[PDB]
């Protein structure tokens, strides 16, 4: 069983440099070509670039937005992938994912030397955040009836939250909504949950943890 | 120089149903196209290279086929575990691009269901950080498709509101959306109404959720 | 690495014989 298993990357402002890092397990590292493939926020797939094994001359071949700004090198001793990222620039955040590439020869004889090209396993990917913003915990407000109710954690950075109510006690009917990017470069989202009779005979409260600054916010809503 | 748009973006459908999604290529590039399978919070999944060839340990659900720059991939008898987003893959240039289609996410099919609106006042707690956000929750609504346009003493709002959507619900595969409309305190108190008005599939009309400002 | 065999060194190969 192919297993990777990606490190490196993170939190890192515009200009700045970042290294990923992808290690090999189950397979003939040595022998076989590899590359990467990252994801934007809300986008689709993008291919970043491909190295080959050492004997092919470990060529780099990358991606037309991101060659001449990252470079892809090996350690067949180490079993080690790594994508060197510098220039960083804020729309190169996403997922980044090391792939193990293969290929298939093309049979056909006027093909003869040309390849089918294909990613055959994808690690766990790799979170690259490329912004300016400094660390700071959420501003929870709650959200009251006039029955729906709901706590905004606003102004947080970076992700993740979460989210609970009442403890965990409370969990049928709840909807937490995905983060948004604010114009300012901070996170935003929403916890919300669906008797109108519980009002006073219940008391309702969302538990915010944000580890990224170590804060826990607990807000009743009324 | 190759560039792939695959179709629909979305498409819906029940399990065992027969699933088709189509991409184009640019130019011609033989039978050098691969599909992949990413399902969220997952790894994508090799399904087909060559334009038809098989993955190993992939089912036979998925077929691949065409040439040239129209290809197809179909999936009989859809399973639940097959709801995700599949991509195509181009591998036809020696200088490698490599280039992938926007994505195809199946989504569950069920019957047209209505979002219940709700409107969220700022707290008083916000107001006195000098910032002002209003609240406009849709909740448990099939298809996605749905507008949501803000309005503050009857002017139409553009370019102050983040709209975020739930994944399909594992329940009743409903989605939730949350609309949140962003000004100062001062744009916030020089007006009194405000209001976001809801149209969706399953509604007769057009709803609409305002307060009054106090 | 002599003892690494892949497709490349097919597609390699199958090259040179076409264009020789
Ligand atoms: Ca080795």
């Amino acid at each position: 069983q192919v297993q990777l298993v990606q490190s490196g990357g993170g939190l890192v402002k515009p200009g700045g440099s970042l290294t990923l890092s992808c290690s090999a397990s189950g397979f003939f590292f040595d022998n076989s070509w590899m590359g990467w493939v990252r994801q934007a926020p809300g986008k689709g797939l993008e291919w970043v670039g491909r190295i080959r094994r050492l004997k092919d001359g470990a060529t780099g071949e990358y991606g037309a937005a991101v060659k001449d700004r990252f470079t892809i090198s090996r350690d067949d001793s180490r079993n080690m992938l790594y994508l060197h990222m510098r220039t960083l620039k804020t729309e190169d955040s996403g997922t980044y994912y090391c792939t193990m590439d293969e290929g298939t020869p093309v049979t056909r004889f006027l093909e003869w030397g040309y390849f089918y090209y294909y990613m055959a396993v994808w690690g766990r990917g790799t979170t690259v955040i490329v912004s300016s913003a400094s660390t700071k915990g959420p501003s929870v407000f709650p959200l009251a009836p006039s029955a729906a109710l709901g706590c905004l954690v606003k102004d947080y950075f970076p992700e993740p939250v979460t989210v609970s109510w009442n403890s965990g006690a409370l969990t049928s009917g709840v909807h937490t909504f995905p983060a948004v990017l604010q114009s300012s470069g901070l996170y935003s989202l929403s916890s919300v949950v669906t008797p109108s009779s519980s009002l006073g005979t219940q008391t309702y409260i969302c538990n915010v943890n944000h580890k990224p600054s170590n804060t826990k916010v607990d807000k009743r809503v009324e | 120089d190759i560039v792939m748009t695959q179709s629909p973006s979305s498409v819906s459908a029940s399990v065992g149903d027969r699933v088709t999604i189509t991409c184009r290529a640019s130019q011609n590039i033989r039978d050098y196209l691969n599909w992949y399978q990413h399902k969220p919070g997952g790894s994508p999944r090799l399904l087909i290279y060559a334009a038809s060839t098989l993955q190993t340990g992939v089912p036979s659900r998925f077929s691949g086929s065409g040439s040239g720059n129209l290809f197809t991939l179909t999936i009989t008898n859809l399973q639940p575990e097959d709801f995700a987003t599949y991509y195509c893959q181009e591998n036809y240039n020696t200088i490698p691009s490599l280039s992938f289609g926007q994505g195809t996410k199946v989504d569950i099919r069920r019957t047209v269901a209505a979002p219940s609106v709700f409107i969220f006042p700022p707290s008083d707690e916000q107001l006195k950080s000098g910032t002002a956000s209003v609240v406009c929750l849709l909740n448990n609504f099939y298809p996605r498709e749905a507008k949501v346009q803000w309005k503050v003493d009857n002017a139409l709002q553009s370019g102050n509101s983040q709209e975020s959507v739930t994944e399909q619900d594992s329940k009743d595969s409903t989605y939730s959306l949350s609309s949140t409309l962003t000004l100062s305190k001062a744009d916030y108190e020089k007006h009194k109404v405000y209001a976001c008005e809801v149209t969706h599939q399953g509604l007769s009309s057009p709803v609409t959720k305002s307060f009054n400002r106090g | 690495w002599a003892s690494l065999w892949n497709w490349f060194d097919i597609t390699n190969w199958l090259w040179y014989i076409r264009k020789k």
